[PDB]
This record gives C-alpha cells, structure tokens and sequence, in this order.
C-alpha cells in the first residue's frame, strides 16, 4: 500500500495545480480573492482530483485559476495518535496568520487544509512549495511517531518513579 | 463561587503571585527560572523563584524581558511551578487573572490565552492591563470622592519604566511614552558609584550590595548642591555606614554609603547623568505624554498621576515630580497670560499605599468584585469560540 | 608544504619519551598545531603524513597518548585522532588495529571525574569502531562483558553533567555491536542476558529507530557498513533471554514501529529487507502470536509485498526473505 | 519538583517570618491572608480580636464532617494539643499561636503545621492501618472533591479512588499513565500493586451509588503490610494523599511538554517555509 | 541569453519604444515605471502614478510615441509625452469590470477585459476626447491576450471561455474601409469572423501572423493551437508534455516560439504540407531551476525583425528577470533546431 510513488504523484499533481495566476473578481467591483475558496465562477474551477494511498490516509487537491486548495488527511493508527494529530493540526491552524499558505480551518472530511493562493503562488517558488508539501507529509509522519515515543517514555518514567516511592 | 481565584503579575525583575482578596502577595518571587545546560520528564526538573537565583548545577535564566515575554516555554514552566509548587491550588477548580504589559501584542495575548486554557484547563481566565488596575489601586488612596479610570500612570520597574495615559479604562497607545531609566539601571548606577568610591568589596557580592544600597539608604533629594554640601560640611549625621557579610569568607565586610544614596534616586530626575543617548527628564516626558493626548482628557490625566511599580517607591519622588510639572505648567500659563490680549491648571501626583505592587493590588481589587465573574472569559466560551475570546477584556468597576 | 613540515616536525619531536618530560604548555602548543594542521589543511597531505612509514606518526601518537598522564593533552590527542579518523579509512583501520581502543577503554573506566575527557574518548572510540573491519581477540580482554555491563549501567542509571554522554555511550554501544558476532558469541548479548532490568536502553533504541537516522555513520567512505540499529535489534531479538529486555507495552510499540517502517518502505530499497528480517526475528524469539496484535495489517502488507513482481534484484531478495519468514498458521 | 509538595509553602513562609521577627524581640505585626490548597482546601490566617499577640490559622474543607466521623479530633489533639483551640466561625479546624509564649525549636512546629491537610486526611489511613494490623476484618467513602470520591477498604489493603477527568485528552493521557503504572511492577518488585478501571468501578465498589461514566475513573491502589506499617506511615500517607493531584499535575506537565515539542516542530516547518522564499 | 535582474517580485506587462531605446514595465504596483539603457547598466527615467490599482495592460504606440495603460483601476490612460513629464489622459473605458494593445494603425486601441466585452476605443478629435465602443457579441469571458492582424481592423483575442475568437473592432469613423481578407469578406464592428473549437483549457495566449494568413493561440490545457485561413480556416492543435504556455508569438511565418508555466522558452515549427504542428524543442537550455527565469513567463514581445524574421525576442516573466534573446545565438547554440 504505502510507497514513495504516492508522494510523487502527489508532488506531480501539486506541480500541475501550481500554475495559478492573479485574477480580479468578475462579480464584485475592485475585489480580489481566491477562486477555489468561494467557488463563485464555475468557468474558473477545474475538476478537483483526489488521491488515496489507503482507505484512511489521502490527499484531495482542488485547483483554480487564482487559487489552489490542498486538503490532507493523515493516517490514524491509534486513538492517542489521533488526538495528537488533531492537537497538532489545531496548533498549526492557530498560527495560520504566519503560514500564509495554510487556512485556519481544515476541510470537511479531512485532517488539515492549506490554501495556496495565487498571491502566495506569485511570492514564493513553486518548486520550493511542492518541496514544502512533500516535506510536510514526511515530517508529519516522522514527528507524529517521535511524539508518540516521547510521550510513552514520559508515562513509563512517571509510573516507575511513582511506583518506586 | 465558594473558593478564591489566583492572581499572578509577572514583572521583568520580580514576579508577584498570590490569592485575590488578600492584603499582600502570598509569594513574591524573583523573575528567573532554573534550567539544564531532551525527553522524558526533563521539563519537570525546573526551579523557579528565589531558589533558582544561585543554582550551580543548573543555569539561571531570565524570561520576562522589558515587560514582554521572550521565551514562552520557560514562562510556561514557571507558571507551572507557580501554580503547583508555590500556590498548590486546583487549576480546574479556580479562575485566574493574568497581567499584561503596556505594549502587549494581541498575538501575545492570544498565546497567553492558549497556554492558560489548553494546558491548565482553567475555569476562568482574564488578561488585564497594568495601568488599568494601577489607576484602581490609586483609587485606594483617595477614598470614594474621586475613584475614576481617568489619569496618567507611570509604571517603573526593573526592566522598563513607561508613561501610559489611561482614559476610562482605555489606554491611549498614541500618547504612551517609553523611558530608558529603570530600576536595574539605577541599581547599576549605584554599583558603578560604589565601585569608584570605596574598595574592599568582593566582586561576587558587589551587585547585591549595590541593590541593598538602593533599598535601605537610597533617598531622593531636592537640590544637587545642598545634598553634597551637607555631606561636605557636616558628614557626621548624613553619611551612613553599611555592613554586609562576604559570602566567600563569611567575614564581616564594611562600606560607607553617602552621596550615591542621593545620586541613584536622582538618576530619574536627570537621565543625562548616566545616558548619553537620553536627554529628556521625567518631567518633560510626562508633560509631552499629557500634551500629546486628547485635550479634553488632558486635565484629568494631569489630575490623576498614579505611581506604579517598585522603582517609584523611592522617597520624595512624586514630590519632586509634581514640583517640576507644576513649575513648567505655571511657567507656560504665565507665558500664555502675558501675551493674552486662563484657569488654574491643577496637577497632582498621587502616592498609593501599595504603589510598590499596584499592578497586582488593582487586580486583587477587581477580582474580588462580583463583576469579575461576569467579565472574565469562561472556559466554555474559550472552547466554543476560540482564543479570540480572550482578545478583548471588558473594563468595569466605575 | 609548510603544513607537512610542521606535522612531520611535531611528530618527530613528540616521538623523541622526551615529550612526556617536557613542559605542558609547549606540548599543548605542539598538539594544537598538529590538530589545527589536520583540521584546516589539505586532506591528502595529512593522510600521507599520518600514514607515512606505515602509520609511523600515528602509532607514535598512540603510544605517546598511552604514556602521557595529562588530561588536556589526552583530550587534544583524542580530537586529533578524531580528525585522523575523519581523514580516511586506512588511518581508521590502522588506529583500530592499535591498542588505542583498549587504552581508551581503561581510561574510560578509571577516570570518571573527567566528563569532557570521557565524552571525547567515547566519541573517538565510536568513530574508531564505526567501521568494524578487523576484530583483534586481544582487544576483547579490555573491552567485553564487564565494559558492556558498565556502559549498560551508564545508560540505565546514568552518572551524577550535561548528560550528553548517555547518547554518546549508546552510540559507542551501537558501533561496538556492529562488529559483534552471532547471539551465541556476542558479548553485548551476553551482558544483556545477564541484566535484563534495563528499560531505558529499550526506549532510547526505540527513539533511535523511529528517528530513521544512523548515529554511527558520520563519515562517508566507500564500502559503507550495514545499519547499526537493525543489526543490534536483530542480535537483541535473536534469543528470548536477550529479547526479554522489551516490556509488555514496549514490545507492541516496537512491533508497531517495525511494521510501519516495513510498510512505508518502497520496493527497491535496502532497509526494507533488513526490517523484514527484524520483523521475522521479533516473531521468532519474542512472543508475537501471544497477544496476536498488529498481525492483521502486517499480513495484508506481506501479501502486497509478495505480489510485487519487480524485475529488480533487491525486491527479489526481499521477497525471498519474506518467503523464508512465512511461518503462517 | 517531580513529586507534589505536601507542606503548604505559604503558611510555612508566613509562620517562619512571624517567628523570626518575634525571636528578635521586634514589635508584633498583624497578619491577614487567604490561601488555598489542592482538592479544594480553603485556608485563612488572621489575628483574633485585633490582638497582635495572638495569631489564628483556620482551615476549611467540604468533607470535614466525614473526616471528623473517623476520629479526626483525637489525631488533631495528638498532633497539635495546646496549639489546637476552638474553631473559627465558619472554619473546620483552627489553631492558635501566642507570641508571648513559644518554644525554642521552630522547625518542628513549622514542618508539622505545614502538613495540616496531610495530618487532617491521615486519620482514616491510620485507622485502617491499625485495623489491618489488629486483624479485625469485615469492617469508607470520602468526597474529597466535588465530582470525585475516594473509597478505602485480610492480607492486603485496598484504596480505590474514583476521580474525574474533565478534558477529553486528559482522559487519554491519564489512561496512558495508568496503563504504565499497572505494569509498574517491573521496576520495583517491592512496590504496591496497581489496578485501573476505565468506566466502571471495581467489584468491591459495585452498586454502592457508584458514579460511572466515560469521563470518570477508578484507580485501585493495593498496598501491603510492608507499606502499611507504622514505620513507613508518614511517607506512604504523604504519597497516597497526593496521588490524584500528582496524576493531574503530571498529565498537565505532559500537555506542556507537548506544547513545547509542537512549538519546536512549528519552528522547523516554518523555517522550511521561510527557506522556500526568494529572499 | 541576456537576463537582467530588475526586481524580486513578478512582472505584469512588458512594453518597448519606437526605436527600442526605452523600455516600460510595471511591478504589480499602483504605479508604472519607465527605464532606459545607458551603457551596460540600466537606470529608471520616468514614473507614472496615475492608476489606482495593479496595472494589467500596457502598450506603447511606436510611431505615435504614446503609451496607453489600463488595469484594475477600471480606467484607461492614454499617456503622451509633455515636455519633461509624461502627461496621462483618462480615457473612459465604460466597463463595470486585463488587456490592452494598440492597432497597427496606431489610431485606436483594443481594451479586452473581464467585462466580457472587448472595449475598442478611438480618439475623437471633434470632442477632444477618447471614446470606447464595446464589442460584446459572442463573448462569454474575460479577454486574456489580444493581438491585432496586419489589417489593423480585425482583432484576435483568447477568452476564459476556452476559445480564441477573431472579431472585428473596425470603427469606420477613424479609418478607411478594410480590404477583403482570407478570413472572410464581411467585416463589421462586432461581427464574429472566426472562433475556436476547444472546449477545455483557457486561452491565455493569442497572436496573429505578419502575413495575416494564420492566427495562433496558446491554451492552458497544456496545448497550443494554430489556425490557418489559407486552408479553409483549418485548426491544428498540439499537446505539449510540458506545462501550459502563458504567452505565444510567431518568429517566422512557419516558426513560433512560446513559453509559460514550463518556465522555459520553447520553439516550434508547423509544416504547411502535412497540415500539422511540430515541436522544435527547448531553446532555453543551460535557486535550483534548469532555466533562466525562476518562474513562469508572463509576456513575450518582439524587439526587432518582425513576425516573419525576428532578430531579437524580448521575454518578461514572473521571475523578475528581463530575458533578452537572439535568434542568431539560439541557432548557433542548438544545431538541432530548424527554424
Ligand atoms: N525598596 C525599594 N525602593 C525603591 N526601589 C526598589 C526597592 N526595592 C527594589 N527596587 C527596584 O525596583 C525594581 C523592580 O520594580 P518592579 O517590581 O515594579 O518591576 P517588575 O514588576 O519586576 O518589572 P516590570 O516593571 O517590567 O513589570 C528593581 O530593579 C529594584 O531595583
Ligand atoms: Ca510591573
């Protein structure tokens, strides 16, 4: 199931939907916003594509002429890992003010959501952005595992110390 | 409800913690935490308060720099030990009122809210302004006659002394002025003065000795000529003697305290003495702060001048302040009345009984009222809406 | 040209022992000169000068380090040895063939009052034994089951410092067991069978496993050695007595890590076959079919691995390994 | 501090200050302060009748009656004696101190008084220990917290506390710590046995108005004669009385460390993103 | 092969002077900058801050020496040089909502925008004011790229409607009649003379040939499509393995060069014989990028030579680099490239 070719098709699709450009609103006078987010013009919205490596962990990409919204639902092995994932995704969501390539709320039916704007696509390297996504996934996995091990270790130590008294 | 909430004002040089409603702090500790030079309970081995100032196996770190937080995790551990080791009160079964700086960022308030609500699961949380509670503490000098949230508050501490204009509980950021001379700088001035005047003092106890000199014998004078002529002509009743114990040899070391006792406290009235990059006196700073604010509230700001912080507890400080301010004021009034082809400008520098810890006193006085239970953001609202629930604190008590 | 002359002159003056009966300051200056020369100058010149006359200057530096009684000079010599090991593989084999390892061990056991010196000694020993090419039986007389129990106690209990030596001792442990022999002739495994009360080493090894990075591989030389964590885990899970170190929950956690690392690993790599073998050993010596957990997804993953008809030789070897380890019931 | 401190630092420091000021023969200064302690204890120290020569220390607990029902007065009289006096209005247990008549050794009195809550809760534990020592089998439920209840009951001694975990994550962390504490018999073989109950109490506490739920927990501490002895009474009591508080403090600590790790990971990722920009 | 680092942000539009002595550009700002060339180093000379938003389109009438510009400011400015200061004149666009190009006649300009109406505009000397008549027939989306034919009477434009139409913006009050073209005989203001057959991808690129015989366009479906009225308006498309192209221009009568999201200027040739388009390859062969510009190209004009034999190609992109190319050096570099 799990492979590296999944994040290669993910990287490729991310490279394909990183072709955005700045575009003014056709409905509102002198307004400029993300097309993929509001989804007001059906003519500017491309066919959203979903990629699943498994029944639990997948990535949904919804592109536009002036936006690219990538939602990522990470793997959920255990309950603790799920609570930790939720907590970390939330903690990252709070700092959406810093991450101008992420959004404050996750997409419905997904773990986390990042809105890569046309403005964001114009003031940052596309290649580096794709690299950022791939690194985001691999780092998500590795960091989650490390956090799990550390937490378990802490519990073991506290239990041993309390039992030794 | 039945129990009492906890109050904690973290200052640059000293952190004041205790229970609201009490007369004084239940624990007034130092603003420093011990750390290692990492997994498991490695973060549980953290010492805060006075028991961290002189650790040798660990390293003494300072968190609160100039009123603002620099390292969040350290402050988190510090609040942890302040809650469990120093206070030992059930956090889930108690509310909490935290203090903010004058230049506290909104995002910073958000972060504080996150650390207090997510990790501690506090039943109540309220982030207050220092000057807001300060004017309230100053409203505990004057009884019921004039207890208002209008006035100019000057909070001087170990890290930074500031002049902030307060109006009806709402501060005027555009009028707020920052001052360079703080308690640590006066302590340092005393250290240098003592370093140049007499010898026979260990270097490992020099700073503490200087602080002692700033504590016991330090007093502000009226003139810079008489305080020296009285020491030169008499010097038998003025010059005091200080005796300490060298921590190294456990022997009685002695020093002579004199002119420095006047100079250190004089550093505020004249910043030109120890700062080449500062020429403005405190009188001018307060004058400009009162003038650069709204004109309609200017009289009120000049009327309620409240002293807050430890660096303002020095003797006859507010006297000289009010003297210079009223002097310049009467001068400008005369100049305006000489070319007038004006009413008496009333000015008063208030000296509160708890002017040393006014920021915490005002908080204890606010948290004791029933309104503090209505004003404080609930844990429910915090979990339902988000951190933005702690972003705007209501002002009541008027 | 000047660097080679300074190094040769330093090596000649140090081999005169005339250096042991000289001033500490001058010796410090000479050692600092040699170290700075080996650190800032060309690699080829330092390699030729060190290996000159069949590692004459190196052997001389080793003997002088064995005769010296100064702590600081020992630290500088350890650093210079680290640089010389970072220079090439030949100098590493030469130093590993010398008694420098044994002396480093004895000094590590004797002088416990020197934290930095012990750290530099542990690091230098870790670098010297990071190849695991030659194994002298004489070196086993100074570093064996006793030293193994000592290091294991250093990891489990720890000393009274920055505590940055625990991970260094763990690294030295992983490096030493990299050149170990099978579960029957392994000293480390014997010590592990002796005192299985060590839970901390398991947690640390677990963190090291989940990290994915190798703490032993610092230099990049041709014919790189195998993975330390995998071999150590194999030697530990090679027998029930040695696999007894893992706790009730820790075993399941390690099973989760091995399964996840096995499933994430794409076909064609090298680590996948090794992790598969470790998974085979963990179900061979350890009670895997006891709580029967984590075996479902493992079964699905194994089935997806055996249906992988890759033309490459690596995936074929991996498939052969899983077919060898297919004890299904 | 890994383990929770048993003595109240506020009362200890205040009493130490008062005693140090009094030993110097200095003027008697008035004192008034309201403090609190874990499990919702309410302390209040003040000078009675405006007399600076007298210092009263009051303590109030919600389950003071249940504690007095198990012979708290006798233990309090044994511990304090002359110091123990008529309880203040509204308080549960009040002690008195006269500045005009004091002893030389101050450390003992301060260390004893600082453990007020511990000595107040130690009554039932001492009674049960003596009962187990006597061998009179076939013989308690104290509501220490508002939504919690501690239940204490031939060869062993069982102490099952039924506490509540409000936060959803705190239940998970507490479950991990309990899961580690149950098999904690691997570290020290001489240690007591540890059992854990997730949603329903143990067989002993069954249909005894047992509060069951997903947010509740019943931790069973099984001690033996080795730990229930009079020789190791004070320490074991000091730990057991602070079991819950230590658990919650440890879980919260885990939450904090998690916060730190999250901040760090956020820094690394944000660094990658900052490294993804042009300049 | 001459890339010049001017700014860090992206570029909007690229314009040149008559004798190609000065170059004008906008940096996604409320103002437009005009720089000249004095030696090896370039220096800015003029600055116009009339617009009230991000500038989208800008074109300079060479013979007239007069540059018109229109962007998000929902307005047009027909700037002309007044002494030592470029005076701007607000030409009312009359649109409730991204493209501008002067005609070969240099008398009237087309302003294609998001108002779904190619707003042609001529200058009325009778009222001393610019008037803008809007051609909106058969238009469903914004006008990405607009390019004229040699006739200076028929305009071509690609839309977000997945098609590149060639309509007529001929105002019979500003010029004489139009001769018969191979693209049709009936040429009226608003009359649709040609259109595309694509139902996918946005037509970001569109440019007509020098002979006026063929009109090509680049679609955002990773596909380029050139049409020839010489063979009964035959349409020849081709799918590029590379990403979508953003700008398209013809170098020769049968050889066109174009770039885009591929971030690398590519060359292509279309054989009139078989009647199909062919790919020449990568003319730009050598951060971490394998090309000059570190982002997608945004515009590609001609420096000198015409659309039949360009001697120098000017390329502006989202990389903040001015890419000056030469056909001679490109032909001397890639020996496997047939123009
Ligand atoms: N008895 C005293 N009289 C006058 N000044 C004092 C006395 N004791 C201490 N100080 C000075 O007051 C300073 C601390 O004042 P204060 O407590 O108001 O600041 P803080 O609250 O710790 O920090 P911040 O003002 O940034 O919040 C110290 O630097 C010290 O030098
Ligand atoms: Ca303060």
């Amino acid at each position: 199931a799990t492979l590296r070719p999944y994040l290669s098709a993910v990287r490729a699709t991310l490279q394909a939907a990183l072709c955005l450009e700045n575009f003014s609103s056709q409905v509102v006078e002198r307004h400029n916003k993300p097309e993929v987010e509001v989804r007001s013009s059906k003519e500017l919205l491309l066919q959203p594509v979903t990629i699943s490596r498994n029944e639990k962990e997948k990535v949904l990409i919804e592109g536009s002429i002036n936006s690219v919204r990538v939602s990522i639902a990470v793997k959920q092995a255990d309950e603790i890992e799920k609570i930790l994932c939720h907590k970390f995704m939330r903690f990252m969501m709070m700092r959406a003010e810093n991450f101008f390539i992420l959004r404050r709320k996750p997409v419905e039916g997904y773990d986390i959501s990042f809105l890569i704007t046309n403005f964001h696509t114009e003031q940052m390297y596309k290649h580096k952005l794709v690299d950022f996504v791939i690194h985001f996934m691999e780092e998500i996995d590795k960091e989650i595992s490390e956090m799990k091990l550390s937490v378990n270790a802490r519990a073991r130590i506290v239990a041993e110390e309390f039992l030794k008294n | 409800g039945r129990l009492p909430a906890c109050v904690v004002d973290c200052g640059t040089g000293y952190t004041k913690l205790g229970y609201a409603g009490n007369t004084e702090p239940q624990f007034i500790i130092p603003s420093c935490i011990a750390i290692k030079e990492m997994k498991g309970v490695d973060d549980l081995d953290f010492f805060i308060g006075d028991e961290a100032i002189e650790k040798p196996t660990y390293a003494t770190k300072w968190p609160i720099r100039h009123g603002i937080v620099e390292d969040w995790d350290l402050m988190e551990r510090f609040m942890e030990q302040v809650i469990f080791k120093y206070l030992r009160a059930e956090p889930e079964d108690h509310y909490f009122l935290l203090t903010e700086p004058p230049l506290n960022t909104p995002e910073n308030r958000e972060y504080t809210a996150e650390i207090m609500f997510e990790s501690f699961n506090v039943p109540g949380l309220y982030i207050a302004v220092q000057a807001v509670l300060a004017l309230a503490a100053s409203w505990t000098s004057r009884q019921v006659g004039e207890r208002t949230l209008t006035g100019t508050v000057i909070d001087s501490g170990d890290g930074v002394t500031h002049v902030i204009p307060v109006a009806e509980g709402y501060v005027i950021g555009s009028c707020i002025k920052h001052i360079p001379i703080a308690g640590r700088d006066i302590t340092y001035f005393i250290q240098q003065l003592l370093r140049d005047r007499e010898v026979g003092i260990p270097p490992e106890q020099s700073l503490e000795t200087a602080k002692a000199v700033k504590e016991r014998y330090s007093y502000v004078c009226p003139d810079l000529v008489k305080e020296f002529n009285k020491y030169d002509t008499d010097g038998s009743k003025w010059i005091k003697q200080y005796t300490g114990i060298n921590a190294i040899s456990k022997k009685e070391f002695s020093i002579d305290v004199g002119y420095e006792r006047f100079l250190g406290p004089e550093i505020f009235f004249h910043p030109e003495f120890a700062n080449p990059d500062f020429t403005q006196p405190i009188s001018e700073v307060v004058d400009e702060v009162i003038q650069n604010c709204p004109i309609d509230v200017r009289r009120p700001l000049y009327k309620n001048i409240v002293l807050s912080g430890g660096s303002t507890m020095f003797r006859d400080f507010g006297r000289r302040l009010q003297r210079d301010l009223k002097r310049t004021v009467d001068a400008r009034l005369k100049l305006s009345e000489e070319l007038s082809g004006p009413k008496p400008i009333d000015v008063q520098v208030i000296t509160h009984h708890m002017q040393r810890y006014a920021v915490w006193f005002g908080g204890s006085m606010l948290a004791s009222t029933p309104e503090f239970y209505q004003v404080c953001h609930t844990k429910k609202d915090y979990e339902e809406i988000g951190p933005s629930i702690c972003r705007h604190n209501p002002v009541f008590g008027v | 040209c000047h660097d080679q002359q300074r190094l040769e002159v330093i090596f000649a003056d140090l081999a005169r022992s005339w250096a042991l009966y000289e001033d500490e300051g001058v010796i410090r200056c000479y050692l600092e000169e040699l170290l700075h020369i080996l650190t800032d100058a060309d690699p080829e010149v330092c390699k030729k000068m060190c290996k000159r006359n069949e590692f004459e200057s190196v052997l001389a530096l080793v003997a002088y380090y064995q005769m010296e009684h100064r702590a600081s000079l020992r630290l500088l010599l350890l650093k210079c040895f680290g640089a010389m090991c970072s220079l090439d593989a030949a100098i590493i084999s030469t130093l590993v063939s010398s008694v420098l390892p044994v002396e480093l061990a004895r000094d590590m056991q004797t002088d416990t009052q020197d934290h930095q010196k012990l750290c530099y000694s542990a690091l230098i020993l870790a670098m010297v034994f990071s190849m695991g090419e030659a194994v002298p039986y004489a070196h086993y007389e100074h570093l064996g089951t006793p030293f193994a129990q000592f290091l294991l106690n250093i990891v489990e209990d720890g000393l009274p410092t920055t505590e940055q030596l625990p991970d260094l001792c763990v690294n030295l442990l992983l490096a030493l067991n990299l050149h170990l022999p099978a579960a029957d002739q392994n000293v480390i495994m014997a010590a592990l069978s002796k005192h299985a009360n060590v839970k901390i080493f398991s947690e640390k090894l677990l963190l090291l496993l989940n990290r994915g990075d190798d703490p032993v591989r610092i230099f990049k030389h041709e014919p790189q050695p195998p993975h330390s964590v995998l071999k150590f885990l194999q030697d530990v899970f090679g027998s029930p007595a040695t696999a007894a170190i893992f706790y009730h929950t820790d075993m399941m956690a390690l099973i989760d890590i091995t399964v996840r690392h096995i499933a994430d690993l794409s076909p064609g790599d090298k680590l996948r076959m090794e992790y598969l073998s470790l998974m085979h050993a963990i179900v061979r010596t350890t009670p895997y079919l006891q709580h029967r957990h984590r075996l479902p997804d493992l079964q699905a993953i194994l089935r997806r691995i055996l249906n992988e008809e890759e033309t490459s030789p690596q995936c074929q070897m991996d498939r052969m390994i899983v077919r060898e380890m297919c004890k299904e019931f | 501090m890994i383990l929770l401190e048993v003595n109240n630092r506020i009362i200890e420091e205040t009493l130490a200050l008062k005693f140090e000021n009094a030993a110097a023969g200095n003027k008697p200064e008035a004192v008034e302060v309201t403090f609190a302690d874990f499990d919702g204890v309410l302390y209040h120290i003040s000078n009675p009748n405006g007399d600076k020569t007298k210092v009263m220390v009051s303590i109030s607990l919600k389950f003071y009656k249940e504690l007095q029902a198990h012979g708290a007065d006798e233990l309090l009289k044994r511990v304090y004696g002359s110091y123990l006096v008529n309880p203040e209005s509204g308080y549960n247990v009040s002690l008195l101190y006269d500045l005009e008549n004091l002893p030389a050794s101050k450390d003992s009195i301060v260390h004893q008084a600082g453990m007020l809550k511990r000595n107040c809760f130690a009554s039932v534990f001492e009674k049960y220990f003596q009962f187990q020592e006597e061998g009179k089998e076939g013989e308690a439920v104290i509501h220490y917290r508002d939504d919690e209840t501690m239940y204490v009951e031939k060869d062993r001694v069982t102490v099952v506390f039924s506490t509540v975990f409000k936060d959803d994550d705190d239940v998970v962390i507490g479950k991990v710590f309990m899961q580690e504490f149950k098999e904690g018999r691997r570290a020290s073989h001489t240690a007591p046995q540890v059992l854990f109950s997730h949603r329903e109490p143990p067989l002993e506490l069954k249909d005894t108005d047992a509060a069951v739920g997903d947010n509740i927990g019943y931790i069973t501490f099984v001690l033996f004669p080795r730990h229930t002895n009079a020789s190791a009474r004070d320490n074991t009591i000091n730990l057991i009385h602070t079991f819950r508080d230590y658990l919650h403090y440890h879980i919260k600590c885990s939450k904090a460390y998690i916060h730190t790790r999250m901040r760090a990971k956020t820094s690394d990722f944000l660094k990658v993103l900052n490294r993804a920009r042009p300049d | 092969m001459a890339y010049h680092s001017f700014l860090v942000e992206p570029i909007s539009c690229h314009a040149w002077n008559k004798d190609r002595t000065q170059i004008a550009i906008c940096p996604n700002n409320h103002e437009v900058h005009i720089y000249e060339k004095s030696g090896n180093k370039w220096v800015q000379v003029h600055e116009l801050k009339e617009h009230n938003g991000q500038v989208t389109g800008i074109d300079w009438a060479p013979d007239s020496n007069r540059i018109v510009t229109c962007g998000t400011d929902r307005n047009a400015y027909v700037w002309t040089l007044k002494g030592r200061t470029w005076k701007p004149t607000l030409v009312i666009l009359r649109i409730n909502r991204r493209c501008v190009r002067w005609a070969p006649n240099e008398k009237k300009f087309a302003v294609g925008s998001g108002s779904r109406v190619i707003s042609i505009c001529y200058f009325e000397q009778e009222n001393d004011w610019w008037v803008c008549k809007h051609i909106k027939k058969p238009i469903r989306s914004t006008v990405l790229s607009l390019d004229w034919h040699p006739n200076s009477v028929l305009l071509a434009a690609g839309s977000c409607d997945f098609k590149c139409r060639i309509f007529s913006a001929y105002i019979k009050e500003v010029e004489e009649r139009p001769a018969p073209t191979p693209w049709g005989s009936k040429m009226p203001f608003g009359e649709l003379m040609f259109e595309s057959s694509s139902s996918c991808g946005w037509v970001h690129g569109v440019c007509f040939s020098a002979n006026g015989s063929r009109v090509a366009w680049v679609s955002h479906d990773s596909t380029v499509c050139l049409a020839d009225a010489d063979k009964k308006m035959a349409v020849a498309t081709l799918a590029s393995e590379t990403l979508p192209l953003l700008a398209v221009t013809f170098i020769t009568e049968s050889s066109l060069v174009a770039a885009g999201h591929d971030c690398f200027p590519v060359l292509f040739t279309y054989d009139s014989a078989a009647g199909k388009l062919s790919f020449g390859g990568r003319l730009d062969v050598p951060a971490g990028l394998d090309s000059l510009h570190k982002n997608s190209v945004s515009q590609i004009s001609v420096l000198s030579g015409g659309k039949a034999k360009c001697s120098q190609f000017c390329t502006t992109g989202m990389d903040g680099g001015m890419s000056i190319w030469d056909v001679r050096s490109l032909e001397s570099a890639l020996k496997d490239l047939k123009i």
